[PDB]
DNA sequence: AGCTAATAAACTAAAAACTATTATTATG
DNA sequence: TAATAATAGTTTTTAGTTTATTGGGC
């Protein structure tokens, strides 16, 4: 299981991204077997082979209810993996390919479930919020930013916190190099601002966050950053 | 690593290789092929990952790609296999030679330059990193290509060319009744780093006796165990390599394979919900230990951090005279430490200074050793072993610090002891004489595990599918009859000296 | 005249070393 | 516009688990 598996997996993945709901309905058994082979207790596949996570990202079918049933197993596995990974105390923060692949998995999976009605919502909130420094053109930060941008909605009622820190980290991320990271951070900016505005507009304490978050930074703005400021 | 090894064997496909002075002596082709079989067996057990090939010259036919006449390649550069052994042995013998001479020609003119072209091209074929372009050939005569002066000139030109290309070759002396004629045509043209040509060698006197001897080992290459570091106080750190000049070998693990297909079947193993019949996950895992009634649950990094004490490295404790170590205090096989400038530059100078100084002081180095991540660090002693040479100035002992381990208090296991009992001095003298009877000088390479030898014997025997398997000889069995005849009556003399005349030591 | 316990050996996974390559940035 | 730099891909030990294991018993 090597470059053969890598190229085959990316081939079939882009196949689903192209072939969307015509005859690709013989995959439920395939999804089950992929989930089972994930449960191989021997994690001998390489981190590059862990883009099998993007495998579990599945939309080419109607997403039958059995996929929903297995989705909770999937989410628990991802949470355990991530809490194992980010613990830099064990000197094993190494999830280079893992993080982005599980990111895309959660991206294409959260479209069906995980509304802001439970603790795992704020759990995965904290999981993403940890986004210690990185290198290597910073693929994982971009992955996390894209995930948050696509699913900022599910983080309601618990995204209002860390707002200054979230804002400044997004600013630096969109200010860093690797312009792809720039635009991912920009998308995260628009999603975050939209969600916080929507939740504030129907709040009761709205004045607190109002006077404590926004006009000061907005005034301090006065580059493409100006467009973000105007949108804000 | 820094390269690999490969040899190619060249056999004169002529009639001089198919005769014998007397029938007790095999043909030159005969002992050459059997020594080839022995060499291949040794390579398989020792260094099967090497490259070996067989080419013939002087035969009537030919098989080389360039299709030079008389140049018939038999086998190409490949890891040795039992199939090749069978192909060789089908012609190995007093009648298999006739079978070869039937199905294959032998005896014709050719040019050594041509076989050198062929072997050079075969060298070009291989692509892995390569270190020893050793070429082996077998004959008892040299002058046939000196008969044609042009052939001699072109052969020596190509020989010089291949020497320039780094190719090294070696020839075996074969029994030519008129003498191999050393110094006439080859040692002036062949590649030699030294000269011992004094006798034209009417016989085959050279190193077949070593080659036909079968070796049984693995001879793992020089691989650094770790470039682990010595933390002097907190910042004074040096880079040193770790090595084990002795490493307990063991029988290679078996490979589980099928019956009628013999295919090594992959075995996926996982865990599923026993109470449900579903499936479990590595995340869905929790280890437990119940002491009495209470059950305690621990996780992966939970079990990891309890093993965490410090960074993998060496932490100096201090110095203590070598004599303050009890010889009977042993923990496990010792290690060796070698300096390096790969990471800490100048660390070799510090290592040399420390070695010289502590050798002068006759002291040991006490240090805290952490092999790798999440392991309790243990105290060890670094005895300075000076490099000793021999009459050949070869390292009978390399320089550096032999790494001996210091056991802990728990290691000490007390036993029900008894009082001190003495013996009469005349019985001690009898013991001295009896020891002197059977005394000898020990040598490390004089003993070996017969069990692994018998394992090999069986392995190549079933590989060679003979009637019977080769029988290994145990070198660890005492020469009971020889020792008994060497001692004499001193045994029973001391028996009656100490043991009761009526009571034998048997209960 | 019925009863069984350390155990080296074997079997695993797991961690490192040691090669072998390459997603990246100046930069025109 | 295009070179270099962390990276995994093989062995290789190595450090826990597993087992069939002679002795007493009475």
């Amino acid at each position: 299981c090597k470059i053969p598996a890598l190229d085959l997996l990316i081939k079939l993945l882009q196949t689903f991204r192209s072939s969307r709901l015509m005859d690709e309905f013989k995959i439920g058994e395939l999804f089950s077997k992929f989930y089972g082979e994930l449960a191989l207790k021997k994690k001998i596949p390489d981190t590059v082979l862990e883009k099998v996570y993007e495998l579990l990202g599945l939309l080419g079918e109607v997403h039958p209810s059995e996929m929903i049933n297995n989705a909770e197993n999937l989410f628990r596995a991802f949470l355990g993996e991530l809490k194992t990974q980010m613990t830099s105390a064990v000197r094993e923060p190494k999830l280079p390919v893992l993080a982005g692949c599980l990111k895309g998995l959660s991206s294409l999976l959260c479209n069906f479930t995980k509304s802001m009605e439970e603790d795992p919502q704020t759990s995965r909130e904290i999981f993403n919020f940890v986004l210690q420094i990185d290198l290597k053109r910073y693929a994982v930060p971009s992955a996390g930013l894209r995930l948050f941008a696509l699913h900022a909605s599910q983080f309601s009622t618990c995204l209002l916190d860390n707002y200054v820190s979230l804002f400044e980290v997004l600013l630096k991320w969109c200010a860093h190099t690797n312009v792809e990271l720039k635009k991912a951070a920009l998308s995260a900016l628009e999603s975050f601002l939209k969600q916080v505005s929507n939740m504030v507009a129907k709040n009761a304490e709205m004045h607190k966050n109002k006077l404590q978050y926004f006009m000061e930074q907005f005034y301090g703005i006065i580059n493409k950053e100006l467009s973000i400021a105007i949108r804000g | 690593y820094s390269g690999r090894d490969s040899l190619i064997f060249l056999v004169d496909a002529s009639k001089a290789m198919f005769e014998s002075q007397s029938e007790d002596e095999l043909t030159p082709f005969d002992m050459s092929i059997q020594c080839i079989q022995s060499v291949y067996i040794s390579k398989i057990i020792s260094s099967d990952r090497d490259l070996l090939a067989v080419v013939f010259y002087g035969t009537e036919k030919d098989k080389n790609s360039v299709n030079f006449k008389n140049i018939y390649v038999l086998q190409e550069l490949d890891n040795p296999g039992a199939k090749r052994i069978l192909e060789l042995d089908q012609f190995k013998g007093q009648q298999g030679q006739k079978r070869f001479q039937d199905m294959m020609g032998h005896g014709s003119d050719y040019s050594l330059s041509e076989v050198l072209w062929v072997c050079a091209n075969l060298f070009s074929d291989v692509q892995f990193k390569m270190s020893h372009k050793r070429i082996m050939l077998f004959t008892n005569e040299d002058n046939p290509h000196g008969n044609d002066s042009a052939k001699a000139s072109r052969a020596r030109t190509k020989a010089g060319d291949l020497r320039d290309t780094g190719i090294f070759l070696d020839l075996m002396h074969l029994k030519k009744p008129g003498g191999f004629d050393i110094s006439l045509f080859y040692r002036d043209i062949i590649s030699i780093a030294e000269d011992e040509d004094l006798r034209v060698h009417f016989e085959e006197s050279s190193k077949l006796e070593d080659l036909l001897r079968k070796v049984r080992a693995k001879e793992t290459r020089k691989r650094a165990l770790s470039r682990l570091k010595l933390k002097l106080n907190k910042d004074i750190v040096i880079s040193v390599g770790i090595y084990n000049l002795v490493q307990k070998a063991l029988k290679p693990p078996p490979i589980k394979l099928y019956r009628e297909t013999n295919e090594p079947v992959k075995t996926k193993t996982r865990t599923f919900n026993t109470s449900t019949g579903g499936l479990l996950l590595p995340s869905d895992t929790k280890r437990s230990q119940i002491y009495g009634s209470r059950q305690i649950i621990l996780e992966k990094e939970e079990t990891e951090e309890l093993k965490r004490f410090d960074d993998p490295g060496l932490m100096l404790m201090g110095f203590k005279p070598l004599v303050l170590l009890k010889k009977h205090h042993y923990l496990r096989p010792s290690l060796f430490v070698y300096p390096e400038e790969s990471l800490v530059i100048g660390s070799s100078t510090l290592f040399s200074a420390l070695l010289i100084k502590c050798l002068e002081k006759e002291v040991a180095a006490l240090c805290r050793y952490t092999p790798r991540r999440n392991i309790p660090p243990y105290f060890v002693a670094l005895v300075p072993q000076e490099e000793e040479l021999d009459d050949q100035k070869i390292q009978v002992t390399p320089p550096g610090f032999q790494l001996v381990f210091l056991p802990f208090a728990d290691d000490k296991r007390k036993m029900p002891f008894t009082e001190k009992i003495m013996a009469t001095p005349e019985q001690v003298g009898k013991m001295k004489a009896i020891v002197e009877k059977l005394r000898f000088t020990y040598r490390s390479d004089s003993f070996e595990n017969p069990v692994l030898q018998q394992h090999f014997r069986n392995l190549e025997a079933l590989a060679l599918d003979l009637m019977e398997p080769e029988q290994a000889v145990d070198l660890t069995l005492p020469k009971v009859e020889a020792m008994n005849k060497r001692l004499g009556s001193l045994v029973d003399e001391f028996k009656e000296l100490v043991y009761p005349p009526d009571y034998n030591p048997e209960g």
